[PDB]
């Protein structure tokens, strides 16, 4: 389940790495 | 820019955010990290539970959590993203410890999230432009 955590915040940095960016 | 006072500064909003007290250019660095975590944690509780729920956090457990969810939110790539991440990810351990009566453990995490700054971060951080870029990154997003 510390995976499934570490992939929902990845999936989510990405996302606002790229909404945030343009 | 010093990392430590970033993460001091930081966990201290999470905590008072949720009604918990805990002991000029480098102001704008908190406050616009303090908006992109508000901002994320938003976005991530849109598709996701409260992240506090989904931790099993115990003493003895809190170390090698923390250690395994940075490890792999880092391990393919860094972006300002995943750092906001990493600060947010940090404030709810601080945040759940105070909720499970194991508030001491704030200042543990504390020094894990500047040791990983400081070891692990800095590297990409000052390759990219330094915290004045992350505050131009998330300018446009500010309210």
């Amino acid at each position: 389940t510390m995976e499934n955590l570490s992939r929902r915040l990845k999936v989510t940095g990405d996302l606002f790495d790229i909404m945030s960016g343009q | 820019y010093d990392n430590r006072e970033i993460v001091m500064k930081y966990i201290h909003y999470k905590l008072s955010q949720r009604g918990y007290e805990w002991d000029t250019e480098s102001e704008v660095v908190h406050l616009t990290l303090r908006q992109a975590g508000d901002d994320f944690s938003r976005r991530y509780r849109r598709d996701f539970a409260e992240m506090s729920s989904q931790l099993h956090l115990t003493p003895f457990t809190a170390r090698g959590r923390f250690a395994t969810v940075v490890e792999e939110l880092f391990r393919d790539g860094v972006n300002w993203g995943r750092i906001v991440a990493f600060f947010e990810f940090g404030g709810v351990m601080c945040v759940e410890s105070v909720n499970r009566e194991m508030s001491p453990l704030v200042d543990n995490i504390a020094l894990w999230m500047t040791e990983y700054l400081n070891r692990h971060l800095h590297t990409w951080i000052q390759d990219n432009g330094g915290w004045d870029a992350f505050v131009e990154l998330y300018g446009p997003s500010m309210r």
